[PDB]
């Protein structure tokens, strides 16, 4: 079992950072979004923040 | 809210257009009842002259 529960965890955990990671650049051109939405005052700075 | 947080700066312009805006048609009513008043105290005398009627 343990060498198939974690063996299974990690590559799980592969897909995890993948899905975040690229979360993360969902995130990342978000914020992005932000400062230039705001940048150009289309938006506030607290979204930015 | 102009530089502050929320203000936003394209929305706020939305807004000073507005009240750009709006003033104008403002403008156009008063214009409107300048229109209408002159036509209502229009009535009648004197012409353009002073004299024996």
């Amino acid at each position: 079992q343990t060498v198939r529960s974690s063996f299974n965890n990690i590559n799980a955990s592969i897909s995890s950072i993948n899905a975040y990671k690229q979360a993360v650049v969902s995130a990342q051109s978000s914020l992005d979004a932000m400062e230039a939405g705001y940048s150009v005052g289309t938006r506030t700075i607290v979204d930015v923040l | 809210l102009l530089g502050t947080q929320y203000i936003s700066k394209q929305e706020y312009d939305q807004a000073l257009a507005d009240a750009q805006q709006a003033n104008a048609a403002v403008t156009a009513a008063k214009a409107a009842v300048e229109t209408a008043r002159i036509n209502l105290a229009y009535t009648k005398v004197t012409s353009p002259i002073s004299g024996r009627i």
